[PDB]
């Protein structure tokens, strides 16, 4: 028994133990009780707005498409307090979890950027917060590691696997059943078990809202096009959700090309992989031809969640959105081109989105073209990466 | 499921408990574990849960993840482990195999098809470790068409309308994660006998369990520690498995 | 002749070779008309709105404060874009220097910010941006190096005098007489030659202006006291200069006191040292006995500027604010403090406004106080300095 | 100041330009420039102007930076410097003596202090690098009570407001640096005799300075780079200085 619909068509559901179902019923109890009480519609707000920083602003780049009919606007989720979008929906899941009484946060991370998220709103929110990260990742992430312990965090590093983010996925997953009863698991993006894709959806949906009311005033109609990159679906979805009943609007998710989808090295389960069943739902795996999971590989460390959530799943098989995906040079190309046309370092995940509209651009700079591309977040932290390749 | 009607009703006119030991298919390598498995049975075992070596098994604890890390080092895959089945069938006709499996591994080439690879090998149950009964209907549908058990956790504080599904739908055994309780509701509502699982690893809690009224005990990790410990002398190994499962089913015994 | 008093009381002036006079003449004539034009006006608070994102948050720290009578707030310059304050003025002299019809811009810059902010802000206006930086800092100051590059500025190492933040200063004003009909002097702190100390005020003036709409909003009242850290004074003088005439206001500016005044390792020369003649103005200066100039000391590097802001002495003499300082020890323990009690990682720079607040809370918990400080950037920049340390 | 006005008036009995070398006092010890400079004036020097090293030299180029560096390498003080110039002053009473300052160093203790200082050594000129006309009352006015001559530049530009002060405000000569026309101007507004300088570096510029009209030429940083290039053999460096400034002086006579 549910009380919201867990499925997206075929994609989504509940697939874990038994014993994690009544951690998930409560939580999806909890959730839908905060979504019509508004008091918590206020708290919600407030954190985001005096902490966190919203609205953030809808930027035109007028250097970037001179000489051609594009409009591109970019919406500055990398100007949100933490440097990147995933500060709204762990402000979100932090008051749900003292909602339900719990005075614990476990957490999973891979680059590390959802880790140093969900301890800053610990901090901020006096919950005690534990992190799992695969131990190749922590050996990988130091400047993360230190700021997630700067801020109360405790990182436990998991050797297990692969030793990457689905290895601790999986140990936040065998943490949970054991701890639910003062813990929240704080899942750090649109995938996993209903009613995670749910939740992590409604709360990032003022992205796109935000974008809707900035575009409309600032050029008096919708875009043609919104542009988000695909690691898990997160910032996507929280882009897309506003404009999905907009059928003029294209919605269009990047996942990462890495060296090039016909290579094998790549993260684009979603138009390159198969549909399975893992950490809780059916959506497209990285995976071997016998089903063993696989981890998704692209120069940005952010865009290695090995599926996708399962919402992206069926608005693709719908055709309501369209996928595609950019290589690891097509990033780095935009990642420079936006620095040194703009005063803006992006996210190499961002950079993901800002190729494909760069593209878009470049094949017909003739099409009249209103672009939104979701700048998720800022790129300070890629910038020796992006030093050292060059 | 034939397999473990028989049995139990075997266990019963003994007034005796089922002894049931998990090892994972490929541990410490193929051959190894074949010798492995012919010692739990010749040990005494009254029936096997076998695992198929999965890269994210996110409902186990270290002592198996350890297992499968030890499997993969090897080369071990899922065909190679149905091979090793139909081998263990051949030379065991009665024993029931149980196999612990999770979904992806069900679902990959299609769940039917799956079911119907264990009905060829001779395997009689199957519990999938991630799928709650919510969403276990093309599992149970298709183990029951291949004359497949499919098993069910039934959780210690679980309610009354999980209990009335656990024992709706599952068959073979229960998998029993107050006890007294949890296991008269069982039989209230016709559940497939229960094997308690979990923690299972001296003799004296075969016997609790058989005096509690389940009908058997499951070793879920012990005879994997036992593999792990002895990893350097492959005949100690096997040794010391013999004792263990030998004095756990002396404690089953009447 | 000038159109504005170069002078606060005894300190400031105009104190360059006679023939840089028609630079500054040009830049004071130049400005004052761009402030009467309110369609620089409105091209000013357009960038600042929709490419730098303000207004910028005014958070209250509860965690902080608890079992205490000091209600404290932080302005957060940390979520303007690049990080730190310095964005809002850089964006206001590019536009003067566009008025001017200038297409080049020379800046100076000691630990990297002010040349990142002002390579940002060329590269969004279209100029062609050059910037000092002493050969020992652009050593220590890697990631901020390949920034300003990334951006499109050419960054020319200085390795005369003790090749740091006053060399790069000399070497700055060393090129402007012989290129200012093309290029402007983006100064990168509210010092130096009339008419900068002004300039720079009116251009970050807005820290301020909002604070006091943001703080009369929320409390109803204005703050007992305003607290801001004070390398060479720009965001100390843009918090204040709203609140002069409002005389219950306490203006608080806090020198970096480095290892200890009585060490004579310190950066406190508006309490500490002795008024001097150099970069252009008479103020107060960190130099020897007998009349050399020397560095300042800080663990922070951007709190490196060995001289003050005038308008700050002059506000210091007739007792209108206070200066006080904070040793590396005491700053460094504000830095962890906010970590861990607010999910605020605050620039080193910073740390030393909050030390100060939190010692006003702590020697006197029971005394009602309503404190702001400005949080003038972000610290994700700092955490291998204080990981090292600890 | 009455040095200057002595050699103007000498130089025009004979129909002659000054030539004025520049160096940095110290560079590069102490004793080494006591010899560089009597080595100046014997070969024909007609005034000198004279650098104290000063930590930051924001109107001087790359030459004049590393005379600072080398003079600040061996030790050199504005102290020292004053007792260098009471000597060169006790061994060449009419020769005027020219100090090029950064207003840090005169403004230290006291400008009128300073002031004072250059007048019991036997200074008889100050030009204060980064003080304009607009700052220069304090300077200008102590420079007078002491019998001292306050110098300003004349820049390329100058309009005619500039003239005009620098015409009334300056006293020894102006520092110039169309040329015939901003010299017949200062001529016009009775401003002291004018200096070439900058770029003042072959025979041929000092005999146009004095054809355009100026009284003389200054060598900004030429005697400079002879220091920097024969550091290491002191006894050719002095030979090079000779044969330079034995050059520029010929060339400023009729
Ligand atoms: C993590 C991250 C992403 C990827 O996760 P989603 O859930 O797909 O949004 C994208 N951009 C940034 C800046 C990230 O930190
Ligand atoms: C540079 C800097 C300061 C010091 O300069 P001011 O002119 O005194 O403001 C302070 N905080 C930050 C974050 C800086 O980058
Ligand atoms: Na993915
Ligand atoms: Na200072």
């Amino acid at each position: 028994t549910t009380l919201l619909n867990p499925y997206f068509g075929e994609f989504g559901g509940m697939y874990v133990p038994q014993i994690l179902m009544p951690a998930l019923n409560q939580l999806e109890e909890a959730f839908v009780s905060a979504q019509k009480d508004p008091e918590f519609q206020a708290q919600f707000a407030d954190l985001l707005k005096n902490y966190a920083g919203r609205p953030t602003a809808l930027t035109k780049c007028q250097n970037i498409t001179a000489g051609t009919r594009t409009t591109l606007y970019l919406k500055r989720e990398d100007l949100l307090h933490g440097g990147a979008h995933k500060t709204n929906q762990v402000l979100g899941q932090a008051l749900l979890a003292k909602r339900m009484g719990k005075s614990e946060i476990i957490a999973e991370t891979g680059a590390g950027q959802h880790g140093v998220a969900s301890a800053l709103a610990s901090a901020l929110l006096g919950l005690k917060c534990r992190i799992y990260m695969g131990a190749k990742d922590v050996e990988r992430q130091s400047p993360n590691v230190f700021r997630m312990r700067l801020m109360g965090a405790e990182v436990i590093p998991v050797h297990s696997g692969s030793a990457t983010l689905k290895d601790a996925c999986n140990e936040a997953l065998r943490d949970w059943p054991g701890s639910y009863e003062t813990a929240h698991y704080m899942l750090g993006t649109a995938a996993g078990p209903h009613p995670y894709p749910t939740i992590v959806r409604e709360f990032q949906r003022m992205i796109g809202e935000e974008t809707k009311a900035q575009i409309l005033d600032k050029e008096g109609r919708l875009p043609d096009a919104v542009i988000a990159c695909v690691g898990g679906g997160s910032n996507a979805i929280g882009m897309f959700a506003d404009f999905i009943n907009d059928t003029s609007v294209g919605l269009i998710g990047v996942e990462p090309g890495g060296h090039g989808i016909e290579t094998g090295e790549h993260g684009a389960p979603l138009k390159h992989g198969r549909v399975g069943i893992y950490f809780g739902m059916k959506a497209p795996m990285m995976q071997t031809a016998d089903g063993q999971i696989e981890e998704s590989y692209s120069i940005s460390a952010g865009l290695d969640f090995p599926s996708v959530g399962p919402q992206h799943a069926y608005l693709n098989s719908i055709g309501r959105a369209d996928y595609v995906s950019i290589t690891d040079d097509e990033a780095l190309e935009a990642f420079k081109t936006l620095c040194r046309h703009e005063g803006i370092i992006p996210a190499l995940e961002s950079s993901h989105a800002l190729a494909h509209a760069l593209k878009m651009m470049r094949e017909q700079p003739e099409k009249e073209q209103l672009l939104v591309v979701n700048l998720s977040g800022r790129g300070d932290k890629d910038i020796f990466t992006v030093h050292d390749i060059l | 499921m034939e397999r473990y009607e028989n049995l139990f009703a075997q266990l019963n006119d003994r007034r005796e408990g089922a002894f049931v030991p998990f090892v994972t298919l490929g541990d410490p390598g193929i051959e190894q574990s074949l010798k492995i498995i012919d010692t739990l049975i010749d040990a005494g075992a009254d029936a096997l849960e076998l695992g198929v070596p999965f890269s994210d098994p996110l409902a186990d604890g270290p002592t198996i993840q350890n297992a499968n890390l030890r499997a993969f080092a090897a080369g071990v895959t899922p065909a190679q482990c149905f091979e090793m089945l139909a081998l263990i069938r051949e030379k065991h006709p009665t024993i029931p195999i149980g196999l612990l499996m999770y979904a992806n591994l069900v679902f990959n080439n299609g769940i039917d098809a799956f079911y119907a690879r264990c009905e060829q090998v001779g395997v009689d149950s199957v519990l999938v470790a991630d799928v709650p009964v919510e969403e276990s209907a093309p599992f149970r549908q298709a183990a029951l068409r291949h004359n497949i058990a499919p098993i069910f956790i039934c959780p210690p504080n679980a309610d009354d309308d999980l209990l009335r599904q656990v024992a709706s739908y599952g068959r073979g055994y229960t998998y029993l994660l107050p006890l007294h309780h949890l296991i008269e509701k069982l039989k209230e509502y016709h559940a497939a006998p229960a094997l308690q699982g979990f923690g299972i690893s001296s003799p004296e809690q075969v016997s609790a369990a058989v005096r509690a009224g389940a009908a058997g005990a499951i070793s879920g990790s012990a005879i994997v520690k036992i593999i792990e410990k002895n990893l350097a002398s492959p005949k100690q190994m096997l040794a010391e498995l013999r004792s263990f499962v030998s004095a756990m089913k002396a404690a089953s015994r009447a």
